[PDB]
RNA sequence: UCGGCAGGAGAGGUA
DNA sequence: GCGCATGCTGCTCTTCAAAGCCACGGCGACTGCCG
DNA sequence: CGGCAGTCGCCGTCTACCTCTCCAAGAGCAGCATGCGC
């Protein structure tokens, strides 16, 4: 959803005929969310062995 | 710019509101730039300039009435003339009844415009006759008008500098003996408020 | 919270000593008041 | 319609004869000056809210 | 109906001006906004001849914008990637207060 | 004689 | 073979958006609100 | 004007000890470095 908001906001400030799917997509929010869940979270717990 | 300590205004109760005799909502509006307040009022010049200002106000009252009746007479002239010259020569007089209602709504258009103006003048005057210190006033429009026409004799602003001004012009003894007099001979809930 | 107060105070000083219209100065004064209020007690009024 | 459907019970009759808002546009305005305070109520915004 | 004010970030004035001028047409409201002016003043200064002209914005953080305002105008000039709000209000910002003729003229003339 | 360090948040446990 | 022009990744700097979110008991002021 | 009752916001909720992991991000802006053309 964050990436979708970014692409929607950036689709209206660029010039047409030079817009490609690779220039509209930002990966940083998704990897940030993934690495924040798998790290500092209350449900992904240190395993006891 | 001066600021206000949070401990002495956002408490239970509000000590600043108890000292200045102001509701906490009024204090919150004044401090955070959402309403005006009247710090001081020179009552001698609003005593000896009263009837003179009232006479100028009656001059504008009469001039607005004269304007209204002037263009109502000239609109009824145009009406009478055109209507009697073109009383549905070809078609049905329902069109001239539609423009009968439309001419009645033209008279009431200029009549409600003169009523609106009368109300503006009335409220301006009323506010300029009931202006005591520590009285909160909202609506930028009115304030600006009062400061344009009757600029002097009335002073006030918004922000913490106007509460510093209210605190500086404060008399502890008079309020203290007033509260003691109220508690001494009083009942109901005003005695509780004084306590 | 000190850095915020200093930044708002510096911007207010520079804007006051420039001849700015009243609306902008009032906005800056409100923002400085909020910053000081948050410095002394954070969360008492509004959101933290 | 309401009284025809919710007439087997009496609490709905009571509520019916004490709303004083008969009208979908004025009911839209009613909940508009409730969910969005301070804002000026326009039937179109209440319809969309 | 008159010149209003908008509040951008620190240093984000020319990007708000650019994004707004692009979204004037790209969006579709070409008859609402008219002129976008980022207040700026030529700071007289030289370093032994080499000039700099510091971009001393006469109002650091704000961008006056002449516009008509009804419904969609508030929306377009509030979601631009950079603007923070419509600085100017009577307590609840229900109808932003416009700049006063005089001050507006003496700002545009500087 | 140079030279030389110690804050917050979350989770799980024992009495 | 030399001169021009255009993009590497470290470093620096500055903070409103906006959805996301959903115990319990005691007390005291207070505030619209009905009457 | 005058009671008034609901409402909302602000206070308080046992002591000592052990082990582990994680801590702003994005965008602009350098001072060079490598390719292409005559």
């Amino acid at each position: 959803s964050r990436m979708e908001r970014v692409v929607r906001e950036r689709m209206t400030t660029q010039d047409v005929e030079a817009i490609t799917p690779q220039t509209l997509i930002n990966i940083r929010p998704v990897v940030a969310a993934i690495k924040e869940f798998f790290g500092t979270s209350q449900l992904s717990q240190f395993m006891d062995q | 710019a001066p600021v206000t300590h949070i401990w002495y205004f956002k408490g239970v109760p509000s000590r600043l509101g108890y000292l200045l005799d102001l509701a906490p909502k009024d204090l919150e509006k004044i401090i955070y730039f959402a309403a005006y307040v009247i710090t001081s009022v020179d009552e001698e010049m609003r005593h000896n300039e009263l009837s003179t200002l009232e006479a100028e106000m009656a001059v504008e009252r009469k001039a607005v009435e004269d304007q209204r009746d002037g263009e109502l007479e000239a609109r009824a002239q145009k009406l009478e003339a055109d209507l009697a010259e073109l009383e549905a020569e070809g078609a049905k007089a329902d069109a001239r009844r539609k423009v009968r209602d439309g001419g009645e709504r033209e008279m009431r258009q200029i009549r409600d415009r003169a009523q609106r103006e009368l109300d503006r003048l009335e409220d301006i005057w009323s506010t300029f006759t009931k202006l005591a210190p520590k009285q909160l006033i909202v609506d930028e429009n009115l304030y600006r008008e009062l400061v344009d026409r009757y600029g002097e004799y009335f002073t006030g602003a918004m922000g913490a500098e106007s509460i510093q001004k209210l605190i500086e012009n404060f008399d502890i003894d008079a309020e203290a003996e007033s509260l003691r007099d109220v508690i001494r001979n009083g009942k109901g809930q005003k005695k509780l408020r004084a306590l | 919270l000190y850095r915020r107060v200093i930044n708002r105070n510096n911007r207010l000083k520079r804007l006051i000593d420039l001849g700015a219209p009243e609306i902008i100065v009032n906005n800056e004064k409100r923002m400085l008041q909020e910053s000081v209020d948050a410095l002394f007690d954070n969360g008492r009024r509004g959101r933290p | 319609q309401i009284v025809e459907r919710f007439g087997f019970s009496e609490i709905m009759r009571s509520t019916l004869e004490k709303d004083n808002t008969v009208g979908t546009d004025e009911a839209l305005l009613d909940i508009y000056r409730k969910l969005r305070p301070g804002e000026p109520p326009t039937k179109e915004s209440a319809q969309t809210l | 109906k008159n010149w209003y004010v908008v509040h951008t970030y620190s240093g984000y004035e020319n990007k708000v001006k650019a994004n707004l001028e692009k979204r004037v047409e790209s969006m579709g409201m070409q008859d609402k906004i008219f002129r976008v002016v980022v207040p700026e003043e030529e700071e007289t200064d030289i370093k032994n001849g080499k000039k700099k002209v510091v971009k001393k914005k006469v109002f650091p953080g704000y961008v006056l914008v002449e516009i008509v305002m009804t419904d969609d105008s508030w929306y377009v000039v509030r979601n631009t990637p950079g603007v923070t709000g419509f600085v100017g209000s009577a307590g609840s910002g229900s109808k932003p207060t416009p700049l006063l003729p005089g001050e507006a003229e003496t700002i545009l003339k500087r």
